[PDB]
Formats: structure tokens, C-alpha cells, sequence
């Protein structure tokens, strides 16, 4: 149902925007989406969000857009209706996609990526309005919606997909946020990937 | 028998979306339209792409990307909405096959005709128009 | 082996369109006066000057060659090389002015408040039912004359109570087309007027 | 045309021979065109040119391809989340 | 108010008009905008049936497909020159990350990808070496 979903908002987006965790960018990625809309559908254009800057120092920012650049065309976000940093930015990027477009009446943008990584919220920044759910739980987003920013720009809310790997464990699905950890069995077990990658003195000031 | 009726809203009162039954050709560069303004449905599994193509020459048959739809015999308006139904003119790639015209000029497009009904074998079949 | 390199105060400039070189440098008339015995040699020397400059550039621009065999169409064969001659610097007036646009006709105008999209044009053949032939749908053997050769015609009732009663229905359709055609004529001829 | 022996075998030494006919002009009169009717004979037709478009180009493939423009981000202008971990005032061990 | 009659409005800025079209839709804005509750077929008191449903009507048409010369003939062919071209064109392309696709050129990819490679593919034992043998 939800692969469904995806095809069906790639098939109907002429832009579409991988939204990326400025945490864990290269964790949260879709390669093999990016590989199936490189050969497949070559005239959708497929471009980086990274979003949750405001969670990572400035700098990690700055090289994370640099290195992601070299690939594609990249745009540093923090989402939030009030408080936002990127809006007119990719507005006025779409601006310019819509003028390349000229020749539809109308473009889709489609937003795609990991559950949780913030693709409501940039949707809701966009409108500067609450127009589709946000929340912590993976699979909030269940069918895709449609969100008239202007009158010839629609975009496109999808629910979360995770490609299918091997070499990523269970504990790296864990720390990518996909998964409701009410659910696990015993998190005792992967509570030491938490001291792995948080700092020890940022863990005791957290937890005095 | 082309189209089916879909019916939309939430006690199924609107009537007004219908999709295609049989098999299309949606060219290069194909994007849905939005749902709110779709009236014609043409579903990602119906599209095809390529076809087995027989060549009366040497009777050897390929299978050949497709170019365009030329000519459905059922109407113009299935022309311009690319069913493949039997009999239907295509316009295919014949690369492979080597033709060279009298002038020395490589011939990559020529036409075909659908011989088969791809909706009942999940298949184009088509014989080179030579 | 004289040289093929050109000395000038101010540089010639070129139009390799029209295969044109301007030099604008000073010309002293005691050379080129009727009265001077060398006139004609300094003409030839500065000519000779210009158009070596002129070659330089001419053998300076890209140059397009082929592979196709002679007895083809194109006029160029592989052992030819020809030059590849840029769009053409000074402006000319020319001979007439650019056709300008029609004007929207009357069906035209209506077809864009209507709807209507003009029509494919695929062929002129149609398929005869009563036969088993693709015949023309207008034309010479066209099938919108096959009544005037048709062995017989059941005269319609309406044109009982009549003075046209008598006459041939053949005939009768012929005067309709003919008028629809000089009708045509007319609508064509108040386009053309407006 | 002879060879030059200076400028290799691709530029040659250029010589004129005269045909004629030779003639003298002297420019007895002149009659100018109108300053609009000079323009109506200059006008280009530019039916036949593809237009000029803002960031839309065409490849030596044939492809046609558009460019589009990021803009400076400014990332000194972003404040990041002020999450209690990275406080000094709740330091242990101290 | 005489000015805000439907024709009195008409004249400020005869049988082509349709129904609701007003001060903000105009003909085509009304017949798009009835798209949405187009699509029903319509019977009388006997039953018979008035119109059918758009994208319905159930005559049989008769399908065929004229003798013409046009389906003969080739439709795309390429010069050797123009291949020559686009063969070396292709791997002289340098992508810029901030060029993006908007439309492409139609060509004989089979004949133009074409690369010069180290190694050949094994040979095929079944031919001199059949399984039974
Ligand atoms: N700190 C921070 N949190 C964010 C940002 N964007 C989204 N979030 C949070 O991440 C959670 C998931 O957001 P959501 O929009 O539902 O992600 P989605 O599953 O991709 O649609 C929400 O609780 C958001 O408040 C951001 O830029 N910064
Ligand atoms: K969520
Ligand atoms: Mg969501």
C-alpha cells in the first residue's frame, strides 16, 4: 500500500524533493528511488531538502550541503511554521521550476523520503499553515495529499518509505526513527548504540 | 467495452472519471495529471513499451521499442489517447535490424501493424509493414 | 616565397557572409590622381593587400566535409571540403516588405469561440459500403458524384405538390452543389473583403 | 595563388591580375530613402529563428536543458535548537 | 439595476451562448466546470434512452485501415555524418548538477552507444560440447 502510494506521487510529480535528515543525511537517503527515477523517468527532476538543520552545528550544515551538492542541487532547511529558515528559498526555487514549466498549465512537486523526517512540516511551512498532520509516530501520513501552494504549484504529501536493505541492522532502522519503539521487545539491548553515538558529556548534561 | 466507469465520492454519487481497459502507448515523457482534473485514466501496468516485431524478410521476429501510435482503425481519438488494440499502425525502432535506404542513410523508424489483442495475451505482437 | 602576413595602422574588418573586407586607412590622392603614372599600381597593391587578408580569414573558418558517395542529393562529396561561411555583418535594405498575417477569418474566429479543433486531414479515400472499394470522398472520380450516375433514384414525395416535379433529381442535385460551391465563393470573397 | 614557403602549405601567396572593366564614378546626384521607409526595408522576419529563452539551452545532443539558480544560503542567519545537553550550567562531576 | 442585466453587461464589453455563463465564467469555464457532474445517461418515463453516458455510447464502429502507399515507406532515417556527430558528441557531454533534463532528443541509442571495451564475453562451450557429450 504504501510502495503504491510512492509510485503513484512520483508518477503524478514534476519535481520531486528527497527530504533528508541533517543528522544522519547518507542514513536517510532512498538510492534506489534516486537510481529507478534516473532511468525510468529522466524528465521529473529530483532534488535535496535537508531538513532538522537546527539540530546539527552550522558547519556540519554547511559540509553536509556541500558534499550533496556535488550530486544534486541541495537546500539547507529548518521547518516550522513560525520560525523557519529556507522558505524563501525554495520558493523561489519551485518559482523558477514553474517558469521552466511554463508550458503546463500546472507542476506537481511530490515530497518523498524516511518517516519522520519532517515532509508534513515542510509542506506546513510552505502553506504557513497546519494543513497536514505532523507528528513523532512513524505512519502518520497514510495517503498521499494534495496542498495548492500557488495557483500553477501543487504539492504532493506522501507517506514514508524505507528501502528494503541488508547490510542495515534493526538497530540502525532504530536510530533512523522508523520505527515506534513501544513496540520493540527488549530496548535495554540497544540502549548501547545510544552511548555509541551520543556524546557522554552531552548525555549527562541531558540527564544531570 | 473501451472505458470503465469510475465512480468518486464518498456515497459514490459522481460518475464522471473513466479509465482505459485496454493497452496504451504514453510516449516519452509521461506525467499523470492531477487528480482533481483526471478525467482519463490510463494505469502504469496497461503502458507498454516494446513489441515483438515479425519481419516478413528473413522471418525473424525482435523485439522493438516503440515509437509512436500512427493509426488505431476504432477511432482518432484512440490514436490520440495511444491504445494498442488489434490492428492498430505503430511506429517502431527498427535499429538493430541494419536497413540502409538507396541513398546510404541508416533507417531506424519504420511502421508495424498490430496482429494480436494485448489485452487478452499481455503481449504486443506486431508484423513489420514492408 | 614573398610573405602572406599583412601590416595596417588600423586593422581591416570583414564580412565573410558577403565575403566583404573594409579598410579605413588614409589615403593619399597624389597616388590615385589621374595625373600620377602609379595609380594603377597602387590600386592593385592595396587590393592585392585586402583580399590576402581576406584569404587568411576565408582559409581561417570551419569547414565541413562529408562522407556520402557523388549521385546523391546534397551536391557536396567526400573528397570536397567545403567552408563553412558565418551569417552575413552588413545589413541591406530589401526588395519587398515581410509578408504580413492574415487576418482571422470569420470561421476562424467562430471555431476559436466554439471549440472547435481544425481536423486531421489523414487522406481523401473513403470506404464505399454498398461495394467493396476505397474510393475518393471529392474530387475527379469522387464519390459525391455518384448520384448523377446512378441507374436509378425514387423521387421523394416531398417534391410532389411542386413545379419541380419533372425535372431530373440528378439535376436537381447538381444546381445544389453548384450553389453550395458559389456560396463557398461568396463567404471566401466577404473574408477577403474584410 | 602560389606557394608561400613562409606560411606552410595552407596559406598561400595571393597575386591580382587585372580583367576589368576599370572605371571612374563621379557622383553626380543622390536621392535618399525616408527614414520609416528604411526601416520597413531593414525589418527581420524572426519566424524562422527559435526564440531567445532565459535559462533554457540545447545541448550538442538535442537535449534541451534548464538551469536553475540556489541563491546564497546564509547559514549564520539560522539559530540552532538550544537543546539542554549543550548547556554548561548543567555540568556534572564538576 | 439595468446594468447588471445579463445584456446590458454584454454590450459594455448570438446562438454560441450557454447557460450560467455570468459576469465569472465565460463558455469554456462553463462547459469545464460541468465536467464534474457530466457523466450520467438519461432515460425517459418508457425507459429508452435519451443520451447515453459520456465515454459510453455502445455503437459498433467499423474499424479498418485504408491501402496507402505512407505505411511503407521509412519514417526516421540518420545520415552517417549525423552519426559520426552524435557518436562523438556522446561522452564529450559534461553535466552540471544545476542543468536539469527538460526534454530529450529522440535518437538511435543502440546505434550511437557503442563503446570500446578491454575484455570479450566467454565463448559458448555448447556449441562444440553438448551436455549429453
Ligand atoms: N527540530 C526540528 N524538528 C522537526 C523539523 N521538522 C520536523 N520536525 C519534527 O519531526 C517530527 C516528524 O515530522 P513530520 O512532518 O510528521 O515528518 P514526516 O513523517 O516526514 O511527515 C515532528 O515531531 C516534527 O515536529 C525541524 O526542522 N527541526
Ligand atoms: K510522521
Ligand atoms: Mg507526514
Amino acid at each position: 500500500r504504501i510502495w503504491n502510494e510512492l509510485y503513484k506521487v512520483i508518477d503524478s510529480s514534476d519535481v520531486v524533493i528527497h527530504v533528508l535528515d541533517a543528522r544522519d543525511p547518507l542514513g536517510t537517503r532512498c538510492k534506489s528511488v534516486e537510481e529507478y527515477m534516473k532511468k525510468e523517468t529522466p524528465h521529473k527532476h529530483l532534488i535535496y531538502v535537508l531538513n532538522k538543520c537546527d539540530l546539527v552545528p552550522t558547519w556540519v550544515a554547511a559540509a553536509w550541503v556541500k558534499h550533496l551538492s556535488k550530486e544534486r542541487p541541495t537546500l539547507a532547511f529548518h521547518a516550522s511554521i513560525t520560525n523557519s529558515f529556507g522558505k524563501g528559498s525554495l520558493i523561489q526555487l519551485l518559482r523558477q521550476f514553474s517558469q521552466l514549466h511554463t508550458d503546463r498549465k500546472q507542476i506537481s512537486v511530490g515530497f518523498i523520503g524516511y518517516p519522520n523526517t519532517g515532509k508534513s512540516s515542510i509542506i506546513n511551512t510552505l502553506r504557513k499553515k497546519k494543513v497536514c498532520q505532523v507528528a513523532p509516530i512513524p505512519g502518520e501520513t497514510k495517503v498521499w495529499q494534495y496542498i495548492t501552494l500557488m495557483k500553477r504549484i501543487f504539492l504532493i504529501d506522501c507517506p514514508g518509505i524505507v528501502p528494503p536493505s541488508s547490510k542495515d541492522s534493526e538497530e540502525d532502522i532504530l536510530f533512523r526513527g522508523v520505527v515506534r519503539v513501544e513496540h520493540v521487545t527488549h530496548p535495554e539491548q540497544y540502549i548501547p548504540g545510544v552511548l555509541k553515538r551520543c556524546q557522554v558529556k552531552h548525555l549527562e548534561r541531558t540527564y544531570e | 467495452e473501451m472505458f470503465k466507469v469510475i465512480k468518486t465520492g464518498k456515497s459514490r454519487s459522481k460518475s464522471w472519471k473513466r479509465m482505459i481497459t485496454k493497452h496504451t502507448f504514453v510516449g516519452e515523457g509521461f506525467t499523470r495529471r492531477p487528480v482533481k482534473m483526471e478525467r482519463i485514466i490510463r494505469p502504469s501496468a496497461l503502458r507498454q513499451k516494446k513489441a515483438n516485431v515479425t519481419h516478413p524478410e528473413l522471418g525473424v521476429t525482435v523485439f522493438l521499442p516503440i515509437l509512436a501510435v500512427k493509426k488505431n482503425p476504432q477511432s482518432p481519438m484512440y490514436t490520440q489517447l495511444g491504445v494498442l488494440t488489434k490492428g492498430t499502425i505503430i511506429e517502431v525502432n527498427v535499429s538493430e535490424l541494419g536497413m540502409v535506404t538507396a541513398g546510404g542513410k541508416v533507417v531506424w523508424g519504420k511502421y508495424a501493424q498490430v496482429t494480436n489483442e494485448p489485452d487478452r495475451d499481455g503481449c504486443v505482437n506486431a508484423v513489420l509493414l514492408v | 616565397n614573398l610573405p602572406v602576413t599583412v601590416e595596417k595602422p588600423i586593422p581591416v574588418v570583414y564580412d565573410l557572409g558577403n565575403l566583404a573586407a573594409f579598410d579605413s586607412n588614409v589615403l593619399d590622392k597624389n597616388d590615385l590622381d589621374s595625373s600620377n603614372a602609379r595609380r594603377e599600381e597602387k590600386i592593385k597593391s592595396l587590393t592585392r593587400d585586402n583580399v590576402q587578408l581576406l584569404i587568411n580569414q576565408l582559409l581561417s573558418l570551419p569547414m565541413k566535409t562529408t562522407t556520402e558517395s557523388v549521385g546523391g542529393t546534397g551536391g557536396q562529396s567526400s573528397v570536397m571540403t567545403l567552408l563553412q561561411l558565418p551569417d552575413p555583418t552588413t545589413d541591406l535594405p530589401r526588395e519587398k516588405p515581410l509578408p504580413k498575417a492574415k487576418a482571422m477569418t470569420k470561421w476562424e474566429k467562430f471555431a476559436a469561440k466554439k471549440g472547435i479543433k481544425p481536423k486531421e486531414r489523414a487522406g481523401k479515400m473513403i470506404y464505399d459500403e454498398a461495394s467493396g472499394e476505397w474510393v475518393p470522398k471529392w474530387g475527379y472520380k469522387g464519390a459525391n458524384k455518384k448520384l448523377d450516375d446512378q441507374w436509378l433514384v425514387e423521387v421523394d414525395d416531398k417534391v410532389k405538390g411542386t413545379d419541380n416535379e419533372l425535372i431530373d433529381p440528378r439535376t436537381l442535385n447538381r444546381a445544389e452543389r453548384k450553389r453550395l460551391v458559389k456560396k463557398n465563393e461568396k463567404q471566401q470573397r466577404r473574408n477577403m473583403k474584410n | 595563388s602560389y606557394k608561400s614557403d613562409q606560411g606552410g602549405k595552407r596559406l598561400p601567396r595571393i597575386e591580382l591580375v587585372e580583367i576589368g572593366p576599370r572605371l571612374d564614378f563621379k557622383i553626380g546626384r543622390i536621392h535618399t530613402p525616408s527614414p520609416d521607409m528604411v526601416t520597413e526595408a531593414h525589418k527581420k522576419p524572426k519566424q524562422l529563428e527559435m526564440k531567445t529563452k532565459k535559462n533554457v539551452e540545447l545541448d550538442i545532443m538535442g537535449d534541451k536543458l534548464g538551469r536553475i539558480h540556489m541563491g546564497k544560503q546564509d547559514l549564520g542567519k539560522l539559530q540552532t535548537r538550544k537543546m539542554k545537553g549543550l548547556k554548561s550550567k548543567f555540568d556534572q562531576g564538576t | 439595476g439595468t446594468g447588471k442585466k445579463e445584456k446590458s453587461r454584454r454590450i459594455r464589453e448570438g446562438n454560441l451562448r450557454v447557460k450560467g455563463e455570468n459576469f465569472y465564467r465565460d463558455s469554456k469555464r462553463v462547459k469545464f466546470l460541468n465536467m464534474y457532474t457530466s457523466g450520467k445517461e438519461i432515460r425517459n418515463k418508457k425507459g429508452n434512452l435519451i443520451r447515453a453516458a459520456s465515454f459510453q455510447d455502445s455503437t459498433i464502429p467499423d474499424a479498418r485501415v485504408q491501402p496507402d502507399r505512407r505505411w511503407f515507406g521509412n519514417t526516421r532515417v540518420i545520415s552517417q555524418d549525423a552519426l559520426q556527430h552524435f557518436r562523438s558528441a556522446l561522452g564529450e557531454t559534461q553535466k552540471d548538477t544545476y542543468q536539469v533534463l527538460l526534454r530529450r532528443n529522440k535518437l538511435p541509442m543502440s546505434l550511437l552507444e557503442e563503446k570500446d571495451a578491454d575484455e570479450s564475453p566467454k565463448a559458448r562451450i555448447l556449441d562444440t560440447e553438448s551436455y549429453a557429450d
